[PDB]
């Protein structure tokens, strides 16, 4: 299993600055060695061989070359270090010993899976373990998506892996809104193009003004024509000389590692917009293609060493399922009476059929030899179909109303991944109910038994029909498929209802309805997720239509093929035309928009190899800022035992095809260990030292070798765009929070670091689950990219966090911003920890004092009304001026969003949100740009058309939102654990209301939480 | 309706608690296990040590006594005690886990007890509290 902790020994975060290490020779004497904690493999191995020349028969000892040590890790691995460098510290042995062996196996080989299985968090020798035909298959078939990749990625060389390692940062949409058009001078952008002089950093400029659309070349091109133009060159041998030239250059942004090496507008690429948005003019590098093409390092890709049938259709036969016995549940015989295996079987969430409970026995001998018939006829088994069990203990002492509850649950897929119908026994360890689950059955729960083989262990049996039973293959289902009613009335109800949001009812009538026009349903294709709902899939009949309905429906734009993905939506075919949806339309930038969900759904699919996880695979493998983030995605849950081998399994094929990115990826996996083993030690064995000593302390830390090695020269997790050279030691710190975050910050080694940022600053943060900050982050980020395709100028500030682990993440720090309090805390208290109103525009009046002002407050405003909407569509409560931020140009933004929905009073079942918004006065004193009656100016009543307009923007995008929330389920979030969870997006959105209601409610809304 | 949901609001304080410690006490009884699979291999390791350290002072010892060493034979002799008292020490220290991860487990599956006969409890309260269903005294007795 995983390691416990990030200690550098079983049970001791720091080892002594010196430690006693027990050496066992070959020649069979023990040695006890003091060694550094720092020292390396190399040092180690040097001295005690030393030291064994004054031991017994240490004459029989060969060279220290031709020997290596073996050792027992903190993941009980008896691992082999031939990578001698690594220090002691560092390589999380469990106790402090290492034996002396001849090394066996190829270096190069075993040195890469030990990589692989540290940047996993899980020993690769374990998949070399598992006897499970479905993951071996998994392990090698997967290969063929990797090579393929790789070949992709070396068909172009060099240039093709000069988009894999440093792909355009493009919008998905080269059109610019009009407003974003004039904050052009006429179209045309001034860009300062660099050029370094060798050898003294000498920076050479060339400023240029050109158009937003120019493509790389053209502006390499311009710049050489202001180069040549003072060299008296022929009007022909200029021409002659941009032509050749232009191709033969690149442009970097100057600071980080983003280049524009593809044909997209300048305006398209997210470095030049943004400096369109913010008013600042991009400063980037000229480079020539060479000096690029030689950082680039070859991408090695090595092949691991690994590398009679009856159809369903002919069972005459019910199905029926055995339940044996259980092994034990956990139950007071005084307080329980009986328990009894309640069953039933599902596509889906969706039952086919009445559920089915055995008969009940005594709590202490969980034995029922009962054979359960369902209501489905065995070839009316959709392939999807899965029993969904569990063991449920009834007491009555309540009089002769029963008390049910649900203690142990396990699903089932009823086909394996060879699409053959399970037989025979079975034995399913099942899984806890989760905290809160009330429900007897858990269909939307992980599917499979449970790896803890300690947990209670249910016996089942199947049926068995003389011969190995197969899913029929999809010509046959076609064809046993083979074999003007439209008015207005219906065509008006068909949009009608496709327009219902995902969590609305879908009447049995209106089931009916859908399927018998299922024809005019491909006239309108974005209504396929509420007809796919409408299906008997409990009947082979309706599910073959729909099966050939689908071979042939129209592609659907990608945020609603998506849906399709999520629990809802079990059926292989369904997903298959979604995963080609996305093939035809994810452009790489919405896929990294949409990453998150699309690792989340992977844990609904029924098997590890599916089309799904190929597509996501092949992507991250051909598009290396969409493979980083695929990673941490991947590992920041791998914590979670649920999907902890589908992730491992998978993040394995990563990084075996991923080329020299992995050797990146070990550098910020390690830098992040020695963050969360030092932020261990400060929040457990020194959590009662004062502030002092832990600073202390933690420049003690930092300062130590193995430290400064690992926590300087990698990419920032959160985007590795940035580069993190050396730390500024004096300014990282512990901060004040009791969870004792980290902040952080380095060098920028880039040349051009002073253009753009030479600090970057990291808040390191162990403690707390991010995963609900990340995706209100990503929800903001959607919210403002509608608001501008509507022209709605809303500047949000989706700052980057990334959960990296259980409850351990990185965010982003904005510069030069401050909280509402800070900029309070100017002249004096007022009351019982509150402060002044007056104080906020007062402070900006000075920062953006003339011409700028206006600008300022208007970027307030506008930035204001944004969030404004945001935390209430969301449900995010508790803003106050410790999580609202202000930068000093005047932009305001929100922080913090660690719980949404409304999920902090579902236990008092009062739906009524009337927290006056605190800070309503002091924001509309800067609305009002100072005026005493705030409320009765007209800028108030453009703030008031913002909302209105953002809101309705946003009730008009309802789909995807409930989507996204939709496609997180299975994550195990607390406030989205089911579907009531995300209805109280329907309930803000006023989705069962009119436009004309929904405004209204909003306006009633706001006035309820008006003046604080 | 304020005796039901103070019953109600215990209980479900109760539950919480307990499934902390449940899921806490999971934990801990994983890396016992962990570390116990950690001792074995450790275990496996060390007496693989003392087998081929038995073959190569087989010929020496054999040597050293007509050589008459005898002090080189006590040399050999105490390292290889000192092995036995590392693997002795060793072997304890597995075997106390082993015993601490019994209690623990045996523990753990009295918390899962607990709340399993609290857990339909909890229900019936909501259900007798929502019968109470069909301001100021509202979200008072909903102790607040
Ligand atoms: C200037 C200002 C004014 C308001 C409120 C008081 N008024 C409005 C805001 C929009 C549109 C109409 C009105 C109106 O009352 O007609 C406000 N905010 C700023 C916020 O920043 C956050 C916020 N809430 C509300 C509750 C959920 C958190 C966010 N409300
Ligand atoms: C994006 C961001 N930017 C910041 N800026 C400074 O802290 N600044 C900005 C400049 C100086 C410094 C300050 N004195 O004020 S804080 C921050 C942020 C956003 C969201 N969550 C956090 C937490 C929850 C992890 C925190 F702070 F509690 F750890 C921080």
């Amino acid at each position: 299993p995983p390691r416990p902790s990030s200690g550098e020994l079983w049970g001791i975060h720091l080892m002594p600055p010196r430690i006693l290490v027990e050496c066992l020779l070959p020649n069979g004497m023990i040695v006890t060695l003091e060694c550094l904690r720092e020292a390396t493999l190399i040092t180690i191995k040097h001295e005690l061989f030393k030291e064994a020349r004054k031991y017994p028969l240490h004459q029989l000892l060969q060279d220290e070359s031709s020997y290596i040590f073996v050792s027992v890790t903190q993941e009980a691995e008896r691992e082999e270090f031939f990578d001698e460098t690594r220090r002691l510290c560092d390589l999380r042995l469990f106790q402090p010993f290492l034996k002396v062996i001849e090394p066996v196996g190829n270096r190069e080989e075993k040195i890469l899976n030990r990589e692989i299985g540290f940047a996993i968090g899980m020993p690769v020798c374990e998949f070399d373990m598992v006897k499970d035909p479905e993951v071996q298959d998994f392990r090698r078939n997967i290969l063929n998506v990797c090579k393929e990749a790789v070949d992709l990625r070396d068909l172009n060389s060099p240039h093709s892996r000069a988009m894999y390692v440093y792909p355009p940062n493009v919008e998905s949409s080269p059109e610019l809104p009009k407003h974003i058009y004039n904050k052009l001078d006429k179209g045309q952008i001034i860009v300062v193009i660099w050029v370094i002089v060798s050898p003294n950093n000498d920076k050479q400029k060339y400023t240029l003004k050109i158009n937003h659309d120019c493509v790389p070349e053209q502006v390499i091109a311009e710049a050489i024509r202001k180069k040549t133009r003072s060299m008296l060159l022929s009007s022909e041998q200029l021409k002659l000389c941009v032509l050749e030239y232009q191709g033969k250059y690149i442009l970097k942004v100057c600071g980080c590692d983003e280049y524009f090496l593809e044909k997209y507008p300048l305006s398209q690429y997210k470095y030049i917009r943004s400096c369109i948005m913010l008013g600042r003019m991009p400063n980037l590098m000229l480079m020539a293609k060479e000096s690029l093409y030689s950082q680039l390092p070859m991408d090695c890709f090595t092949m691991p060493s690994y590398s009679s049938t009856k159809s369903l259709w002919v069972i005459n036969s019910a199905l029926r399922i055995k339940i044996l016995c259980a092994t034990y549940v956990n139950v007071n015989i005084r307080d329980i009476d009986k328990i009894y295996v309640r069953t039933g079987i599902y596509h889906g969430g969706e039952p086919l059929c009445d559920n089915v409970n055995t008969q009940r026995v005594p709590c202490s001998n969980p034995r029922w030899n009962e054979w359960l018939n369902y209501d489905i006829y065995i070839p009316d088994l959709p392939r999807a179909a899965r029993l969904c069990l569990s063991i449920c203990s009834v007491k009555g002492r309540k009089g002769a109303k029963e008390e049910h509850c649900p203690l142990a649950w396990g699903n089932i897929n009823l086909f394996d991944y060879t699409d053959t119908l399970v037989s025979g026994k079975m034995a399913l360890n099942l899984w806890p109910v989760p905290h809160g689950l009330e429900d007897l059955l858990n269909p939307i729960g992980v599917t499979g038994s449970n790896p803890n083989k300690e947990t209670p262990c249910l016996e089942l049996e199947f049926d068995w029909f003389s011969s190995v039973v197969k899913f029929p293959d999809m010509s046959v289902i076609e064809e046993h498929a083979n074999w003007n009613e439209l008015r207005e009335n219906d065509k008006e109800q068909l949009k009608a209802i496709s327009t219902r949001d995902p969590l609305s009812e879908i009447t049995e009538q209106e089931k009916d309805f859908l399927w018998s026009h299922r024809h005019y349903c491909v006239t309108i294709p974005e209504i396929l997720p509420k007809l796919l709902l409408s299906v008997k899939w409990n009947s082979r009949d309706e599910v073959a239509q729909m099966y050939c309905l689908v071979k042939d429906w129209p592609p659907i734009k990608p945020e609603q093929a998506m849906e399709l993905l999520d629990c809802n939506y079990p059926d292989p075919m369904v997903r298959g035309f979604a995963v080609r949806c996305l093939e035809k339309y994810l452009t790489d930038d919405k896929l990294s928009q949409y990453l998150i969900q699309l690792v989340q759904v992977l844990k609904y699919e029924q098997y590890l190899d599916n089309l799904l996880v190929r597509f996501l695979l092949k992507k991250a493998l051909t598009n290396q800022r969409i493979g980083h983030f695929f990673f941490w995605h991947l590992k920041s849950e791998m914590h979670n035992k649920t999907v902890s081998q589908r992730f491992g399994l998978l993040l394995e094929s990563y990084c075996r095809a991923c080329g020299m990115y992995l050797k990146h990826l070990n550098r910020q996996v390690e830098a992040m260990e020695k963050l969360i083993n030092l932020t261990d030690i400060l929040k457990q064995e020194k959590k009662d030292e004062t502030q002092k000593v832990q600073m202390k302390f933690l420049v003690e830390q930092m300062r130590r070798p193995d430290f400064m090695d690992a926590l300087q020269g990698f990419l920032s997790p959160l985007n590795p765009a940035h580069q993190l050279g050396n730390l500024r030691l004096e300014e990282c710190r512990i901060m004040s929070s009791a969870k004792r975050p980290l902040w952080l910050n380095w060098e920028n080694p880039d040349i051009m670091s002073e253009l753009l940022f030479q600090n970057n600053e990291i808040i390191f943060k162990n403690g707390d689950d991010l995963r609900q900050d990340m995706l209100t982050l990503q929800i903001i980020r959607i919210m403002e990219n509608i608001w501008q395709n509507q022209g709605l100028d809303l500047r949000m500030l989706p700052y980057g966090c990334l959960s990296i682990g259980d409850c351990v993440g990185l965010i982003e720090v904005v510069r030069n911003s401050h909280t509402i309090m800070q900029i309070q805390c100017k002249g004096g208290l007022k009351g019982a920890l509150q402060f002044n109103s007056h104080t906020l525009h007062q402070w900006l009046k000075d920062k953006n004092k003339g011409e700028i002002y206006d600008a300022a407050i208007d970027l307030f405003t506008r930035s204001c009304a944004g969030y404004c909407v945001a935390t209430f569509i969301l449900g995010i409560g508790d803003r106050h001026n410790s999580n609202i931020m202000v930068k000093d140009d005047g932009q305001l933004f929100h922080i913090d969003f660690g719980h949404f929905l409304d999920h902090k009073k579902k236990k008092f079942g009062y739906k009524r949100e009337r927290v006056p918004f605190v800070l309503t006065q002091d924001f509309l004193i800067v609305i009002s740009k100072g005026a005493q009656e705030c409320t009765k100016t007209r800028e108030f009543e453009r703030f008031q058309e913002m909302c209105y307009k953002a809101y309705l923007a946003i009730r008009q995008h309802a789909n995807l939102f409930i989507n996204l929330f939709s496609m997180m389920l299975g994550s195990g979030m607390p406030e989205l654990q089911s579907f009531d969870d995300i209805a109280y997006i329907r309930k803000t959105l006023a989705l069962d209301k009119t436009e004309q209601e929904a405004l209204e409610y909003f306006m009633k809304q706001m006035n309820d939480a008006r003046h604080g | 309706l304020h005796e039901y949901n103070t019953q109600f609001q215990e209980k479900s304080r109760e539950y919480d608690r307990l499934y902390e410690e449940y899921t806490r006490t999971s934990q801990e009884i994983q890396m016992k296990r962990t570390a116990i699979e950690a001792f074995n291999e450790t275990i496996k390791i060390f007496e693989e040590q003392c087998q081929t350290q038995e073959r190569y002072s087989k010929e020496y010892i054999e040597k050293f006594k007509r050589e008459g060493n005898e002090k080189e034979i006590q040399r050999i002799m105490h390292n290889y005690d000192k092995l036995k008292s590392r693997i002795s020490e060793i072997i304890d220290s597995r075997r106390r886990l082993e015993e601490d991860l019994k209690k623990q487990a045996a523990e753990y599956r009295e918390i899962d007890k607990r709340m399993n006969s609290i857990k339909p409890d909890l229900i019936q309260l909501r259900k007798t509290r929502d019968q109470y269903l069909m301001q100021k005294k509202l979200n008072e007795w909903l102790g607040n």
